[PDB]
């Protein structure tokens, strides 16, 4: 759906697609690693991988540390580069001057 | 916090031992008994402590080889749950109090003639104990011996009495047997003369370029076993129809028997057996299993005599079991005397009667009738808890004694340490009942063995492992045709049968506390820490009402992969609990699928469900002894399966029973192997590449290994039987930890060597079983070394793969790149630290791994380093600077344990070594050669010798 | 895949083809730079083309050169370190009988 323009200009559709893409990327890393490692050359060395609760707890924990650092960044430092934005404004003014 | 390391004190002796050099291990010759029969073992004492057990090359029945129980006796001695004190009634007591009570009780018996006094031992073969028991019987005429053990040979002596009219001992010399037929005889399993039979059979199966003959094995069994694996033809007949099968076999050869209505497959099998027999007269042998009824033994003796095998492959000796008797009948007589209240004192010497006796005898209830019960158990067993005056028994590795092997040899049980917790032996008790208390076990066996072989004979006997004077004489009994001909010969029927078989790793349940044996994956089943009802897939489908066709497993080569996928889907029914009703008993044991099993037959493994065992195995498995009956102790009549749902978690070390059309296991025929030993390798490569040679090309140079030693190993598939002796030897030698059942369920078992069965062929309900040992292949271009970032896994000058524990950070990448998956990781803290006895069992030449490191097979590097150092020291002390290692100087633990000799280790570069000659054969190949790993551990393809009448 | 890789049906590479696109991109960029130097005075470039497009195309040539080297080294190290025999004959022939000097 990203091929079209109306979908590309819709905000809720972009949020849903981004969430689905992130889930698919985690699934792709899982398919590459776990599935390939489960069944190797010797059939006798075959087993199944079932994740526990602690590696999940580490995952949510890493999300929290990531968001803690982001919230501290947006609270202390400016989240948009200021001098680059005013330079962009000056460049657009010069472009409008040259038509 | 500081100083890098603590103080580390050192405590030497106060008086040095005379013949010990500190830091040099020594070897002593002792004997280990399985079912009363001895086995000579060479046991290693590091600093006065037993640590390793190996074979005694000078002893028959152990020609440099051991069984799994002889290897695990090390940890059995170091169990922290062994009895430490005398218990009068669970109360800690003393030995002098028990002696005074025994003398006072025997004084009352002296008023009678010992009518109330009763004994209860196991299969006794020790001449000293037998002589002291006979002397005690002469002192007390009305006393009775009564020996019994759950795994006995009552059918063998009954068949010998029926045929010859006397007690005889039957020995088989398989080295001159071109055709061997087994009638439910698991002679390739741990039993009487197992190591000698397996060695002779293997040396007859080891084929080479110059080889010209090869023996053939016929087996007829209900549940598949190790013997059925090495069989060229296997017939899954029911357990009851084997007596009628033997009668039909005797009838076809022209000898007195009885025809039986059998299946067309069994008819064609009788045809081929009879045709290969009669053409190999004096070069054949028919073996009857101890489980089979006495008539089967007698018919086998008759068949062997008529064929002329007697004196060539079947030999008869005088009995070597002291008193040969029907043990179950004597147990019934003893429980009858107990129920009548006639017995007043019951002395038991091991055997655990409360747990081992059949359920219909009610031993525990009748045990209350006798007031005084006394037991020596080496543990606080179930019987000792319900008895008075429990006496701790000394372990065979800490006691003086003797024993007799099959064919009779009378070896000496030499101790290696004073008894840790005290504890007396059997002859010490027998001397106590003979009015001779505080008698030393040394002086007792030394007094009996003197005045018979002499002092110089006792010194020579202790030096070696055998006594040269004692051997069962060769006798020639006469055969009674009329008695063996006039026999009912029972027929099968009554429906679903139950087959009681000893557990491959636990035997009668004595070793249920041993962690090494409880964790050892069982052969053909790969289960650990549990017990299951083994049945064929068709039997489970028909009886438990499972939604599978069971006919889709039948097919040709065109749909083999689809059948293997269906077998994978069918294996999902493992764990369903079944309420087996046999004779008034419900067992409710989970089921397991064993393809080779005969239909309408369920195999239940003994030795589980103990309640007074140690911390290991205290509540594992479901007890099958209650449903076991005295009338038939090995076979069953009719049963009700009653599926209950309510699944139970069964744990397996493989979880995949089929090789998915790959070049893992190679099989050929002997007729084609004779013309060209390289024909198996020329195949596959044609179907994979179109040419007869795979022109593998590599981009890595590797190393040279020309003028230096190159350590290599060869595994002969024609000799491997899956006895799992190499696994217990590797565990005992390399300090391998023992993880729980929970850690095995998550696939975290720690084992440097593993045996894989692959259940392949058509039908998949009558499949050929392929056992293959796998350890570290020691790849010259090892892919596990080019991935570890801390260089903890590198390569050696001699081509060995060095795995250094103190450098591993634990990235677990060294395992993902290993094509064979032979590397085990300490995900948690697995090695024991608190138990002192387990710390005493560790081998001091191998580091004990901590949490977070990797392990794998190291070719027993401690033995390679010792031989290299000894070779360098001998070279410099003579002034040669040669440094040359002999061929047989190094022997890995898995090489010494193997009773068949399937594992051969040695120098690759030395052309005259046994490995260099074996690797030069046409059928020598290495696993997963498409990956340019260049393994140093190779395999010799399996060659079969099938009959033309069955194949065509 | 069809024209060039099918010459040896025993060998295949997934990165191959993308290596061909980066190779064709570097060739057409150098070809464009040559033809731009040829027609630099066509009375159309002189009035509408400055040094900025020439600098950008030079930067693109530099980026595609290191891109091609990155793809080729990636394929080489993947096949080299993982010494699988189904992918080694390719780099064997290219390192044999003097072909190494070309590399
Ligand atoms: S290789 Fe191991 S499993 Fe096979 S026969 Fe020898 S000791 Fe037994
Ligand atoms: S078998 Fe595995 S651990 Fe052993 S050398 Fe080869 S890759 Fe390494
Ligand atoms: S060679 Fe040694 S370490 Fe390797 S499997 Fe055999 S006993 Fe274990
Ligand atoms: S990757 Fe190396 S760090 Fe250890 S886990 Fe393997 S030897």
């Amino acid at each position: 759906p990203l091929w079209f323009k109306k979908v590309r200009q819709n905000i809720p559709a972009l949020l849903i697609i981004s969430l689905i893409v992130s889930v698919g990327m985690w699934l792709e890393r899982y398919v590459i690693i776990v599935i390939s490692l489960e069944r190797d050359f010797l059939p006798s060395s075959w087993d199944i991988y079932i994740p526990t609760i602690w590696d999940w707890s580490l995952y949510i924990g890493t999300f929290g540390l990531f968001f803690t650092l982001l919230f501290l960044f947006i609270r202390v430092l400016p989240m948009i580069n200021i001098f680059e934005m005013r330079l962009f404004l000056y460049q657009e003014t010069e472009k409008a001057k040259q038509r | 916090a500081c100083t890098y390391q603590p103080r580390q004190y050192i405590a030497p002796f106060d008086r040095q031992p005379e013949g010990r050099v500190p830091g040099i291990p020594q070897y002593f010759a002792s004997t280990l008994t399985l079912g009363g029969y001895g086995t000579g073992v060479l046991v290693r004492s590091n600093e006065g402590r037993p640590t390793k057990v190996e074979g005694n090359p000078r002893h028959p029945a152990s020609l440099g080889g051991t069984d799994l129980f002889a290897q695990a006796e090390i940890l059995t001695m170091y169990d922290p749950d062994r009895s430490t004190t005398v218990l009068r009634q669970g109360v800690p007591s003393t030995w002098a109090e028990f002696t005074t009570t025994l003398g006072n009780a025997l004084t009352a018996a002296r008023a009678t003639q010992g009518a109330g006094v009763r004994l209860l031992t196991t299969t006794i073969t020790s001449p000293s104990l037998a002589a002291q028991i006979e002397q005690f019987l002469q002192a007390y005429p009305q006393a009775r011996w009564y020996q019994y053990e759950p795994i006995n040979r009552d059918n063998v002596v009954a068949g010998a009495r029926l045929a010859f009219g006397r007690d005889v001992t039957t020995r088989y010399d398989l080295s001159a047997a071109q055709v061997v037929v087994s009638l439910d005889a698991d002679f390739l399993a741990p039993g009487p003369g197992f190591v000698a039979y397996a060695r002779a059979f293997a040396e007859r199966r080891k084929v080479r370029k110059d080889s010209t003959t090869m023996n053939r094995l016929y087996v007829v069994e209900a549940s598949p076993s190790t013997t059925g694996t090495a069989a060229d033809h296997r017939l899954p007949l029911r357990a009851d129809a084997i007596a009628a099968f033997t009668g039909a076999l005797a009838n076809e050869l022209g000898v007195g028997g009885a025809p039986a209505t059998l299946s067309p497959k069994a008819e064609e099998f009788l045809r081929a057996i009879a045709r290969d027999l009669e053409e190999h007269r004096g070069q054949s042998v028919v073996i009857a299993g101890d489980q089979q009824p006495p008539i089967v033994h007698a018919l086998a003796h008759l068949i062997n005599a008529e064929l002329g095998n007697v004196g060539q492959t079947v030999f008869y000796h005088e009995p070597v079991e002291a008193r040969p008797t029907n043990q179950t009948e004597e147990l019934v007589a003893l429980v009858s005397e107990m129920a009548a209240g006639r017995v007043e004192t019951l002395i038991m010497i091991g055997g655990n009667p409360v747990y081992n006796a059949p359920g219909d005898l009610r031993f525990a209830d009748r045990m209350a009738s006798v007031p005084l019960t006394i037991h020596l158990s080496q543990f606080v067993d179930e019987t000792s808890a319900r008895a008075t005056w429990h006496i701790p028994q000394a372990h065979p590795l800490e006691s003086w004694g003797d024993a007799r092997a099959f064919d009779g040899t009378a070896s000496i049980v030499q101790p290696l340490i004073e008894p840790l917790y005290g504890g007396k032996t059997a002859n010490e008790l027998l001397a106590a009942m003979l009015g001779q208390p505080e008698a030393e076990s040394y002086d007792l066996v030394r007094s009996f063995w003197l005045e018979q072989i002499g002092e110089t004979g006792w010194q020579v006997a202790l030096a070696n492992g055998v006594i040269a004077e004692t051997v069962a004489p060769v006798i020639e009994p006469t055969l009674n045709e009329g008695a063996i001909r006039a026999t009912p010969i029972p027929q099968p029927g009554d429906g679903v049968e139950i087959v009681f078989r000893p557990d491959p790793s636990l035997f009668d349940g004595f070793y249920a506390n041993n962690g090494w044996l409880q964790e050892l994956p069982r052969p053909l089943t790969k289960l650990v820490w549990d017990n299951a009802a083994l049945m064929s897939p068709r039997t489970a489908i028909k009886l438990l009402g499972l939604p599978f066709n069971a006919d889709r497993l039948i097919g040709t080569e065109a749909d083999d992969r689809e059948r293997q996928q269906y077998l994978e889907q069918l294996s999902k029914v493992n764990g369903t609990i079944a309420r087996i009703e046999y004779r008034g008993g419900i067992i409710e044991i989970p089921i397991w699928l064993l393809p080779g099993h005969a239909e309408d037959s369920i195999t239940l493994n003994l030795g589980y469900g103990r309640t007074h065992a140690g911390r290991v195995g205290n509540n594992v498995g479901i007890d099958v002894y209650p449903i076991r009956t005295s009338d038939s102790p090995w076979f069953g009549a009719g049963a009700r399966v009653t599926n209950t749902g309510r699944t139970y978690l069964l744990v397996s070390t493989q979880d995949h029973w089929t090789l998915e059309g790959r070049d893992i296991y190679r099989v050929g025929e002997f007729k084609k192997f004779k013309e060209d030993p390289k024909y198996i390798a020329k195949e596959v490569y044609q179907e994979e590449y179109g040419r007869e040679t795979p022109n593998y090309q590599s981009l890595q140079p590797g190393d040279d290994y020309t003028g230096r030693n190159a350590w290599g190993m060869t595994i002969n598939l024609n000799a491997c039987i899956g006895c799992n002796a190499c696994v217990v030897a590797c565990q005992a030698e390399n300090n391998i930890a023992v993880v729980g059942k929970d850690q095995v369920s998550r696939g975290r078992e720690m084992h440097w060597i593993r045996i894989d069965r692959y259940f392949a062929g058509e039908d998949l309900d009558n499949p050929s079983i392929y056992m293959m040992p796998v350890n570290c292949m020691q790849c010259e271009k090892a892919p596990c070394e080019v991935v570890c970032p801390v260089a903890a896994t590198v390569h050696d000058y001699e081509g060995l793969n060095n795995m250094v524990y103190n450098r591993c950070v634990g990235t677990k990448y060294c395992s993902n790149n290993c094509p064979y998956k032979v590397r085990r990781f300490n995900f948690l803290q697995y090695s024991d630290t608190t138990t002192e006895t387990f710390k005493l069992a560790f081998n001091p030449d191998v580091t004990v791994r901590i949490r977070g490191v990797m392990e794998k097979c190291t070719y027993c590097v401690q033995r390679i380093s010792g031989a290299r150092i000894a070779a360098k020291r001998a070279a410099v002390q003579a002034g040669q600077s040669s440094y040359v290692i002999s061929d047989g100087a190094i022997q890995t633990a898995c090489e010494q344990a193997c009773p068949t000799g399937a594992i051969v280790f040695g120098d690759i570069n030395d052309s005259n070594s046994r490995v260099a000659k074996w690797k030069a054969e046409g059928h020598n190949y290495g696993l997963l050669g498409f990956l340019n790993t260049v393994p140093r551990t190779t395999y010799l393809a399996r060659v079969r010798n099938p009959s033309e009448e069955l194949e065509k | 895949f069809d024209v060039a890789m099918s010459l040896d049906p025993h060998w295949f590479s997934t990165i191959y083809g993308a290596h061909y696109m980066a190779n064709a991109g570097l060739m057409t960029l150098a070809f464009l730079a040559l033809m731009m130097s040829r027609v630099r005075d066509a009375a159309l470039f002189r009035e509408y083309v400055s040094v900025k497009p020439i600098h950008d195309i030079g930067k693109l040539i530099f980026a595609f050169t290191v891109l091609w080297t990155y793809m080729s080294y990636g394929q080489l190290v993947i096949i080299w370190s993982g010494d699988v025999a189904e992918f080694t004959p390719w780099y064997v022939h290219r390192t044999q009988h003097g072909w190494v000097f070309v590399a």
